[PDB]
């Protein structure tokens, strides 16, 4: 969630 | 697909180089001139009075390359003031050759993350529903009011709050790419960035996530207390668990928000640089993951020691189910999570895609696995459900 948000 | 954050990075570099041109270009031949200016969309040079001034549409636009023949223009008026409408109170510009900027699709996230989005969204939807049903079942029956059932009820509330916070995150990020927030020369999205609502939702997500992992840790420690001690443990330990699973994630999540204003406040606490600040939240979460895994393996050793003589067909069933939970969480989850301390500092690629795939699908469906495991599949809940039906 927190990591995935970045590239998103 | 050029992402929002990458567009901001390029724009900032545009601004640096742009200000450098503003400083270094020589002054005009005569003082009859309107002043060069950066209006945050383009660097305008000085203009001859009564002439058109051209600059390429600024190259930081994700789609600037599709209209390279287009230019944006200003008029330096004959009075040596930039042309402005008595109305708009702001200087006139023509952006029309670059107007597809308002409605184009080039500013989109990488499609692979959209591939993961449907998966983890479905997993938190079914997990949210089944956890609502199971939490209603354990909460509703006075004959089922176990202490351990209250612990599992707290774990259900943690998974449910996690799915809700992830839903609000998906609504915010979905709005960030929406046509409304991505206005022509978008400004409403920047006004949303200044809002407390932009950052508070993501901090709330961080609390729901860290509280979920710490509640899984409370689940593992509680299993080890029930098995290694073989005791009917009391309320002081329960008061401790209530302080832990909601308390500790607050204890390391609050500093992440404090630093998140003190630095990277312009990031809306979504994208994050300075990897140590992201270790401020994930590192305790890695601690809860590894400790819960080690207590899991130790419980496996206890069951290996204590059931050594007995084998029944039910042991063939439930023991194989323990092989399922081990191969799902013990064999895989801790591998990706413990290596993840190195896997985000480097080693990106398709390996990063498989990592996000396994972790997202896992923690997304783990709430449904916990709902079916601690409630619907429990034998006493089945006989008690058949008692009335
Ligand atoms: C500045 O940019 C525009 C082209 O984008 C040029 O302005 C055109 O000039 C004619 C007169 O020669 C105007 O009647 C047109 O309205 C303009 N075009 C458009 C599409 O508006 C202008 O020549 C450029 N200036 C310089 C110095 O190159
Ligand atoms: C038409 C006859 C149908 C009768 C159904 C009886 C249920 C079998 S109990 C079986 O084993 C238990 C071990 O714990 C649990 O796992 C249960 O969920 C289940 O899997
Ligand atoms: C009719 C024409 C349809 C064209 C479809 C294009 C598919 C793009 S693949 C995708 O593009 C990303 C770029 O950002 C990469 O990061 C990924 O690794 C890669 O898998
Ligand atoms: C192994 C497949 C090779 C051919 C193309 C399909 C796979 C795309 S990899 C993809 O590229 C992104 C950046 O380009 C990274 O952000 C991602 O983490 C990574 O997963
Ligand atoms: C704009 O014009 C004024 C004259 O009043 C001059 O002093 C400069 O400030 C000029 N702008 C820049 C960047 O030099």
């Amino acid at each position: 969630x927190g990591t995935f948000t970045s590239d998103x | 697909t050029v992402s929002l954050w990458e567009t901001v990075q390029k724009w900032r570099e545009y601004r640096r180089q742009c200000q450098r041109s503003l400083t270094e270009d020589p002054p005009p031949a005569t003082d009859l001139f309107c002043n060069r200016t950066f209006d945050e969309y383009a660097c305008w040079p000085d203009g001859e009075p009564g002439s058109f001034v051209n600059v390429s549409c600024p190259w930081y636009l994700p789609w600037a390359s599709s209209v390279p023949q287009g230019h944006v223009y200003r008029f330096c008026t004959a009075e040596g003031l930039w042309l402005q409408k008595d109305n708009s109170s702001l200087p006139w510009r023509d952006l029309s050759e670059c107007e597809e900027s308002k409605r184009g699709e080039r500013s989109s996230p990488e499609e692979q993350l959209l591939f993961l989005y449907i998966i983890y969204t479905v997993g938190y939807a079914l997990s949210f529903s089944a956890l609502v049903i199971a939490s209603a079942i354990l909460l509703g029956f006075r004959h089922l009011h176990c202490t351990r059932n209250y612990i599992h009820l707290n774990l259900f509330a943690s998974f449910i709050l996690r799915a809700l916070s992830v839903f609000i995150k998906d609504a915010a990020l979905k709005w960030m790419y929406s046509e409304a927030a991505q206005a022509h020369q978008w400004r409403g999205l920047l006004s949303y960035q200044d809002s407390l609502s932009c950052r508070l939702v993501f901090l709330f997500m961080q609390y729901c996530v860290a509280a979920n992992y710490y509640w899984l840790l409370v689940e593992g420690v509680y299993l080890y207390t029930l098995l290694a001690f073989s005791v009917f443990s009391e309320q002081w330990i329960f008061r401790l668990y209530v302080s832990i699973g909601w308390g500790v994630p607050l204890l390391f999540v609050v500093p992440w928000g404090i630093v998140k204003y003190l630095y990277e406040d312009e990031a809306c606490w979504a994208r994050n640089s300075n990897m140590n600040y992201w270790l401020i939240i994930r590192l305790p979460i890695l601690f809860a993951i590894g400790v819960n895994f080690l207590i899991f393996v130790r419980v496996i050793a206890i069951v290996v020691s204590k059931l050594k003589a007995n084998l029944m067909c039910k042991t063939d069933i439930k023991c194989r189910l323990a092989k399922s939970t081990l191969t799902l969480i013990a064999l895989l989850a801790t591998v990706e999570v413990i290596f993840a301390f190195v896997m985000d500092e480097h080693a990106r690629g398709t390996l990063r895609f498989i990592k996000l795939f396994t972790e997202l699908s896992f923690t997304s469906f783990q709430g449904l696995m916990v709902a079916i495991l601690y409630c619907f599949a429990n034998n006493e809940v089945q006989l008690e459900f058949r008692k009335s039906w």
